[PDB]
């Protein structure tokens, strides 16, 4: 019985870490997306004045 | 000749880079699908 309760308890610990780590890197991810927008539309905005520079 | 070289090494980085971006996009893609698919498989878990 003691053995049992004591696998039980480290099931529960174990799931509850799983979905906190899901959460998070779900959320990381995000902001690397949102980080890599920003950084595509400066680099869309930089492609635009050299499609100009070239007529420079 | 420089103002050419450097031109053209300009967009040869920015055609690069370019690349780079669609690869990385797709890697973004990907890891939706990913993410899709891992909820999918995690909610069946957890409804079983």
């Amino acid at each position: 019985s003691d053995k049992l309760k004591e696998a039980e308890t480290r099931a529960e610990f174990a799931e509850r870490s799983v979905t906190k780590l899901e959460k998070s890197i779900d959320d990381l991810e995000d902001e690397l997306y949102a980080q890599k927008l920003k950084y595509k539309a400066i680099s869309e905005e930089l492609d635009h004045a050299l499609n100009d520079m070239t007529s420079i | 000749k420089d103002l050419n070289e450097l031109q053209a090494l300009i967009e040869a980085h920015f055609e690069n880079r370019k690349k780079e971006e669609e690869e990385l996009v797709s890697l973004k893609d990907r890891i939706e699908r990913r993410r899709a698919e891992r909820a999918e498989q995690q909610r069946i878990r957890n409804e079983r």
